């Protein structure tokens, strides 16, 4: 069958290059047209840019925002397309997708999480979240990067239990509440998988 | 947790051990004495005492005197007593300071409570449960035959509890499998799959399309199951102008 | 110019129902060949999207009978057959005519539909172990409602509101709602919502 399969994956800081590579697989990747369309968190996609085929002329176009220095380029002997991340930005901590076609996006690959961010790791800061008189909740703000998993009475509880997404803070940092809806005193953990730090509460009102 | 528990507990050697010993719960429970308890019921037949010293190695020696299998733990230290428990910072919590208790998954079985329960439990406060009270690993062993487990597979280099778990059903009519493990000096693979071969024997389900996967096996030709026939034929009943 | 689209951005569907979603070109999207130019296109729920439909009407290979496309020039309608729970995602209407394609235009949220629910809303006031750090967050936890249609008001103004909008479930098929109220030290020293699950503000505070 045909795969897109993605990597360049990491981190970076606003200013800095990156590589996005994608490895086509079951038709001849000469005759279609690359592009790169980017996944903004919270929306659908935007379009990056995309080379036209390689006997068309390969010539490239990127959206005006990013035009220059974003660099796409491909090759047929190693079947492999690069999008050179020149210069990344708040706006490039996004998913990333290969689409096989400059205006027939087809496959759409599997997607790349690339992140921008100027924050560093640390474990999250656990605030509760005392109910008014009703549900029991607890914060994991002041985290990143984004692996997550907050379940409740540890795993025991899973009926009620909805853990909010991630939350985007202007200083660079992630954001989530996890909550509970049930009468009654419940314990909530955290782990925070790169630094592992792993923080237990016990919510009273 | 485990490399913290022995670090801190290397010190205690010196003023008790534990011995392990097939005797039957009754005889050794009643001749117990001068700060001796038994830390494990692994069977009707099968108890592991932790004493202090100079008497728990009298009571190997009494089960020597008695002809039972004799083996002076030389990994002797101090646990499901007092010794240990004064300790309640680097005993009790220090080993365990992060957990992930799990949901019901595939029921796992603790001893310290005698009976299953939900993987809530586990973290620092079993080991201080391990480590205070006794064990009652027998009445786990019994809850598994209520909840329907026979076949026993021993995660060790050397055969010690399957060898009890074989006394589980040595009184009870609820016989059941106790794998051997690799005999004591077995240290190669010939040994893992002659043990595999074994528990496969006893029951156990191997899930042999894993085990031929990096050998790059080919399937051929075998005979077929030998159907062993009887004779079944369901003749007419009439005869003719009776 | 640019051909700019429209859809209903927020179509719902059932199970065992047949759906239509539509898309309006302000221009011609029609060629001279008589070949309409739109591209009928999902996104799964955190997954890759896929190419459902191109040329107006066709289907592309893998994708489903489920999916028909047809329309005019300027008007343009998917109806799907068999409403399944893949189906549920964000479709989107891509025009060709014109390619410098800035962004995929605001997607129809496709969502399993139920009865209108009841807005739970749930004022939690900061603990004081949130304040040592000069930081306060009073969270209005907007529970179990549907559609997604809720804006909530921050009174007694507004403005330094986050936004967080959830996983709609399986068993439930509702809404869960976070607007993170991030707060300082002295402007700590009030949450309502207009969901059509209510018609009267419910105005609880902290």
């Amino acid at each position: 069958e045909v795969q897109l399969v993605q990597s360049g994956g990491g981190l970076v800081q606003p200013g800095r290059s990156l590589r996005l590579s994608c490895t086509a697989s079951g038709f001849t990747f000469g005759d279609y047209a690359m592009s790169w369309v980017r996944q903004a968190p919270g929306k659908g996609l935007e379009w990056v840019g995309f080379i036209r085929s390689k006997a068309y002329g390969g010539t490239t176009e990127y959206a005006a925002s990013v035009k220059g220095r974003f660099t796409i380029s491909r090759d047929d002997s190693k079947s492999i397309a690069y999008l050179q991340m020149n210069s990344l930005k708040t706006e490039d901590t996004a998913v990333y997708y290969c689409t096989r076609g400059g205006t027939l996006f087809d496959y759409w690959g599997q997607g790349t999480l690339v992140t921008v961010s100027s924050a560093s790791t640390k474990g999250p800061s656990v605030f509760p979240l005392a109910p008014s008189s009703a549900a029991l909740g607890c914060l994991v703000k002041d985290y990143f990067p984004e692996p997550v998993t907050v379940s409740w009475n540890s795993g025991a509880l899973t009926s009620g239990v909805h853990t909010f997404p991630a939350v985007l803070q202007s200083s660079g940092l992630y954001s989530l509440s996890s909550v509970v809806t049930v009468p009654s005193t419940y314990i909530c953990n955290v782990n925070h998988k790169p630094s592992n730090t792993k923080v237990d509460k016990k919510v009273e009102p | 947790v485990v490399a913290l528990r022995s670090r801190v507990i290397a010190t205690m050697p010196g003023n008790k051990g534990m011995a392990s010993i097939a005797a039957p719960a009754g005889e050794v429970r009643a001749r117990i004495g001068d700060r001796v308890e038994i830390a494990a019921v692994n069977g009707p037949r099968s108890v592991v005492v932790a004493g202090d010293s100079d008497e728990l190695d009298r009571l190997v020696a009494s089960c020597t005197t008695e002809c039972i299998r004799a083996k002076r733990l030389a990994v002797d230290y101090a646990s499901h007593s007092s010794h240990v428990e004064t300790i309640r910072d680097a005993l009790h919590a220090e080993l365990g300071e992060d957990f992930h208790p799990l949901p019901g998954f595939v029921p796992f079985f603790s001893t310290v409570t005698g009976r299953w329960t939900q993987p809530d439990e586990l973290d620092a406060g079993y080991w201080y449960r391990n480590l205070r009270r006794t064990v009652r690993f027998a009445d786990a062993v019994r809850a598994l035959a209520e909840q329907g487990y026979r076949t026993f597979l021993e995660v060790s280099a050397h055969p010690i509890l399957t060898a009890a778990i074989e006394e589980i059903g040595d009184g009870s009519g609820a016989d059941l499998s106790a794998i051997h493990s690799l005999r004591r000096g077995d240290g190669s693979l010939a040994d893992f799959g002659e043990a595999l071969s074994r528990a496969f024997a006893a029951g156990v389900a191997v899930d042999w399309e894993s085990v031929h996967l990096g050998t790059g096996a080919r399937r051929v030709p075998l005979p077929t199951y030998p159907f062993q026939r009887e004779r079944v034929w369901l003749e007419p009943k009439p005869v003719a102008r009776r | 110019d640019v051909v700019m689209t429209q859809s209903p951005l927020s179509l719902p569907v059932t199970p065992g129902e047949p759906a239509s979603i539509s898309c309006r070109s302000s221009q011609s999207l029609l060629h001279s060949n008589g070949y309409n130019y739109l591209d009928w296109y999902l996104q799964k729920p955190g997954q890759s999207p896929q190419l459902l439909i191109y040329l107006g009407s066709n289907r592309a290979s893998g994708v489903p009978d489920r999916f028909s496309g047809s329309g005019s020039g300027t008007d343009f309608t998917l109806k799907i057959s068999r409403v399944e729970a893949e189906d549920v995602g964000v479709y989107y209407c891509m025009q060709s005519l014109q390619t410098p394609r800035l962004t995929f235009g605001p997607g129809t949220k496709v969502d399993i539909k139920r009865t209108v629910a009841a807005p739970s809303v749930f004022i939690f006031p900061p603990s004081d172990e949130q304040l040592k750090s000069g930081t306060a967050s009073v969270v209005c936890l907007l529970n179990n409602f549907y559609p997604r249609g809720a804006k909530v008001q921050w009174k007694v103004q507004s403005g330094n509101s986050q936004e967080s909008v959830t996983e709609q479930d399986s068993k439930d098929s509702t809404y869960s709602l976070s607007s993170t109220l991030t707060l300082s030290k002295a402007d700590y020293e009030a949450c309502e919502v207009t969901h059509q699950g209510l018609s009267s503000p419910v105005t609880k505070s902290f």
